[PDB]
RNA sequence: UGACGGCUCUAA
DNA sequence: TTAGAGCCGTCA
């Protein structure tokens, strides 16, 4: 029953080739035992010495790379290995699998150079078969080769360690549902009440001009200020379409089908956003193809709102949270926002060059993750909200759309491993006066270093 | 209030009949499918790059570590993972004789310089592959407007694989910036950088590391996606490229008929029906040639919606038994599904379905076998819809997840978008570099 | 001008 | 609605 191979290595230290060597050793047919390859009750104990090093081993392998002369784990087992070899009165029992090249000839454990050492420093191609040929010439027992066990045992080691777990949990979307809408949509057109030269994008209320068919959402008497001769008309001759049916697609006529109306509502639901940004006291940024809106410097309680740091300083520069909106209504009438980070030297004047803005943007969001991002997005929506339940976006004089602030909830099935604390990094809390107190020193110094 | 859905990660197949989800983990344990014993990969470059290449080769044999060695696992060595010899001596290591440093006069034409440098490398490779007798498998080029596409374009007609590397990547540690910093800091990804180079250069040296092994027979995941050429005189003229993909990943590529398929007003891309029949039939006949049986389905993938008249150009060349459905793939439309609690986003493989045609799929996230997310910030999904035809949305979702893992240019855990898209993206640009050559070859090595 | 991801700007 | 390009960190 003596058909096993023992592996000794620094399990916690930088000895990770023992994993792949053991898998190949069991893959090639040899029955190999290592510290990691037996992980169901602790890692290493006296039980390894108790049975296998005496009764169930054929070779003993030492990873003498960096601290073999120093580590107690490699030394305490080697002491067992040396005397158990004498009890067997064999010749070749321990093998010095030297790994580190930096281990000089004058710096090596005294108790390992007793037997000749196979070489792995320059390349494995010399060492992989060197174990193989030595085992054959020494008649090491060999099960018939099979890689099925190597795959099977590889999964077991890293199955409880990490895999998908079917535990139900919810997710917070980027989609803001819309539940209240004006009951009707009106199109005003006489071909003479308005000309085709003046700008419609600058109109006091959301409305744009097409080549032949005009669109708006207000009455005929709400556009006197831009140009006169509009209030004299009556609303009975306007083109009224039920909004409750304009989106479901049931409506369809000759001038425009239902799908043209869907594109029109999107244009109106988006152009109307810019007017609400003059009511919540935020600055506007000439973003490409959209508009980014961010809160000014120290407007809220010390650059932060609701214990969320929506505004902060990145070293020399000042960063501010901001969003850009987009209204889509295909699966359901919802509002969409694109998260943005906007930089300014002080706040009086933004940085003229866009390249520095993006490059600085890249670094700032680098140390950001899910919750650190999600909580900072919902914050900029709740403040923008004119009410706790929803926001009030003005589209008409007496009718306004209502967009909820709480995003829609999606619940899944597979989230993450059952044990908590996936990454035990930077969890302690110390008495600090400013955020990133010691962190900025680490970040700034590394930039100077590299 | 609605409900999400998750798709199990498809398991690729490796040598010895062993399947492991991670391409890097399974390859080290078992090895590639085809064991190309002779890896005589030649090198063609300047002497400084050559010794940089020579230094890198011995580094490949030695293990290369990532300072965070759980998200980007070990790279023990080329002879260990693949079992195929490769050193700095068996190479032909022919030298690009570019040490001439003299300037009689310059000219205000960067394209002329770009054409000159590209031309100066093509002839050297040509003069070698014909004169010699030994089997050189790769011709790695070293570089001290665009170069890569035309360098591959001219080399495409000669049927000889080539890879271009080493602007600053191979010797990044010494090739720092002008202020004592690594201009491309790979200290974090040192182990992973050698992973992709070893896997990719092995594949284009006649290799084929891994192929999918949980498929239903009789399928064909053809990839058809339009491209654009900025050098075309006709404003609407742009290149269309097809792409045949089977389970093994070694399909065929046929250059589609270039023509004015761009609509500035409608903002869409469609071809004439007549040539649509030929492109599908040419691809359909090739699959029958390499399989002897007509497919039971053709999941032609695309990234732009298509009209109906083009669809009627496919329903007649397809036999009665065959069925074909064209799935559109998009990612611009965002849907960021932040997790309720914790800083770890949703894992890859989760999908959102809105109807029988349109659906969202997350191919990025913290992998339950990596403890890390393949994206910087919270990752947006890919919007995929069944444009025309009738199929099962779950099946294409599962298959499109599977097809994302079969990328050979890189050995990452799983590509964000299917290789049928990204590989088509680069080959189209290569085609636009030199449209003269009618290049139908099955091998992707002269492309990737 | 290794690879992936991320947004960011460029027209049509 | 879609591409092409372009900087840039490397995934708690
Ligand atoms: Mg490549």
């Amino acid at each position: 029953m003596r058909n096993k191979i023992f592996i000794s290595h620094a399990t916690p230290e930088d000895d990770d080739f023992t994993r792949w060597l053991s898998l190949k050793l069991i893959g090639l047919g040899y029955e190999v035992w290592c510290d990691i390859l037996f992980l169901d009750k602790g890692v290493d104990f006296w039980s390894t010495i108790e049975k296998e090093i005496r009764e169930n081993t054929c070779k003993f392998l030492i990873v003498s790379s960096t601290a073999g002369n120093k580590r107690e784990g490699v030394l305490k087992e080697l002491a067992v290995a040396t005397k158990v070899k004498k009890h067997l009165q064999d010749d070749m029992f321990i093998i010095p699998l030297a790994i580190d090249e930096n281990l000089s000839y004058d710096d090596i454990n005294i108790e390992i150079v007793r037997l000749n050492a196979i070489d792995f420093k320059k390349s494995w191609a010399k060492g992989l078969q060197d174990l193989l040929d030595a085992f054959e010439k020494q008649n090491v027992p060999k099960k018939p080769p099979d890689h099925s066990k190597s795959n099977l045992l590889y999964q077991q080691i890293f199955l409880h360690d990490k895999q998908a777990i079917e535990k139900e949990e919810t997710y917070d979307s980027n989609w803001f549902p819309i539940i209240s809408f004006p009951n009707e949509l009106r199109f005003h057109r006489y071909d003479w009440r308005l000309p085709k030269q003046f700008d419609v994008r600058t109109l006091a209320f959301p409305a744009i001009r097409y080549k032949e068919y005009l669109c708006t959402f207000a009455w005929e008497y709400d556009f006197i200020h831009q140009l006169p001769k509009t209030e004299t008309y009556n609303g009975q001759e306007s083109i009224r379409i039920s909004t409750s049916d304009i989106l479901s697609g049931r409506y369809d006529t000759d001038f425009i089908r239902n799908y043209e109306c869907q594109r029109l509502i999107v244009q109106l639901i988006n152009k109307a956003f810019e007017l609400r940004m003059k009511d919540k006291n935020v600055r506007e940024y000439q973003m490409s193809k959209t508009f980014a809106y961010w809160i000014e410097k120290g407007k809220l309680e010390k650059d932060k709102f609701e214990k969320i740091k929506l505004v902060g300083k990145q070293k020399n520069k000042y960063w501010h949270f901001g969003i850009s909106a987009a209204g889509k209504l295909y699966p359901s009438p919802v509002l969409m926002v694109s998260s943005h980070i906007i930089f300014t030297m002080d706040g009086i004047n933004l940085i003229k060059s866009k390249s520095i803005q993006h490059s600085s943007r890249r670094k700032q969001g680098k140390n950001w993750w899910n919750d650190k991002w999600r909580e900072k997005l919902l914050a900029f929506i709740r403040f923008l909200s004119d009410d706790q339940n929803a926001i009030y976006l003005n589209v008409g004089s007496e009718e306004k759309i209502l967009i909820s602030n709480k995003p829609l909830k999606f619940f899944g099935k597979m989230s993450y491993v059952t044990p908590s604390e996936v990454t035990l990094e930077e969890e302690s809390v110390l008495a600090d006066i400013n955020n990133f107190e010691e962190d900025t020193e680490d970040l700034d110094e590394l930039e100077d270093i590299e | 209030m609605k409900e999400l859905i998750y798709i199990e990660e498809p398991s690729i197949l490796f040598a010895h009949g062993q399947k492991c989800t991670d391409p890097r983990d399974g390859l080290a344990l078992f090895g590639p499918l085809n064991q190309i014993y002779g890896i005589k990969s030649g090198v063609v470059g300047t002497q400084k790059g050559l010794q940089i290449f020579k230094s890198y080769l011995d580094k490949i044999q030695k293990p290369i570590y990532n300072h965070n060695n759980i998200t980007r696992p070990m790279f023990p060595g080329f002879e260990a993972v693949f079992g195929c010899k490769w050193e700095s001596q068996n190479i032909v290591f022919k030298e690009i004789t570019d040490e001439e440093i003299r300037r009689y006069l310059f000219n205000a034409s960067t394209h002329k310089r770009t054409y000159d440098l590209v031309t100066l490398f093509n002839d050297k490779i040509i003069t070698a592959n014909k004169n010699d007798e030994e089997r050189v498998d790769v011709w790695f080029v070293i570089v001290p407007a665009q170069f890569h596409d035309q360098l591959k374009a001219r080399l495409l007609e000669h049927t000889i694989p080539t890879q271009i590397l080493r602007e600053s990547t191979l010797a990044w540690r010494d090739f720092k910036n002008t202020f004592g910093a690594p201009i491309r800091d790979f200290s974090k990804i040192e182990g992973h950088l050698a992973w992709t180079i070893s896997t990719a250069a092995y594949y284009k040296a006649g290799g084929k590391p891994w192929k999918l092994g949980d498929i239903r027979p009789g399928v064909c995941y053809l990839g058809l996606v339009y491209k654009k050429i900025e050098k075309s005189k006709n404003p609407q003229n742009a290149c269309c490229a097809a792409q045949m993909f089977l389970d093994n990943g070694d399909g065929t590529v046929f250059k589609g008929e270039v023509g004015p398929w761009y609509n500035p007003e409608k903002g869409e891309y469609h071809l004439k029906p007549k040539e649509a029949k030929a492109l599908l039939t040419q691809a359909l006949e090739s699959y029958k040639e390499q399989n002897k049986s007509y497919p039971k389905e053709v999941f032609i993938h695309a990234r732009t919606r298509f009209n109906d008249e083009e669809w009627n150009a496919f329903n007649e060349v397809t036999p009665k038994n065959t069925n074909l459905v064209g799935v559109t793939i998009t990612k611009s439309k965002p849907l960021k599904l932040y997790k309720t609690e914790g800083a770890f986003p949703i894992m890859r493989g989760n999908a959102y379905i809105v109807d029988e045609k349109k659906a969202f799929l997350w191919t990025l996230g913290f992998v339950p076998k990596l403890q890390s997310t393949l994206s910087m910030e919270v990752p947006n999904p890919i919007f995929i819809e069944i444009n025309k035809g009738e199929a099962e949305i779950q099946q294409v979702l599962k298959d499109i997840l599977a097809l994302t893992k079969l990328n050979y240019n890189a050995c990452i855990y799983a590509d964000g978008e299917p290789v049928t898209l990204r590989f088509a993206n680069k080959i189209g640009e290569i085609l636009t570099a030199s449209t003269e050559i009618k290049t139908p070859p099955l091998a992707f090595k002269y492309y990737i």
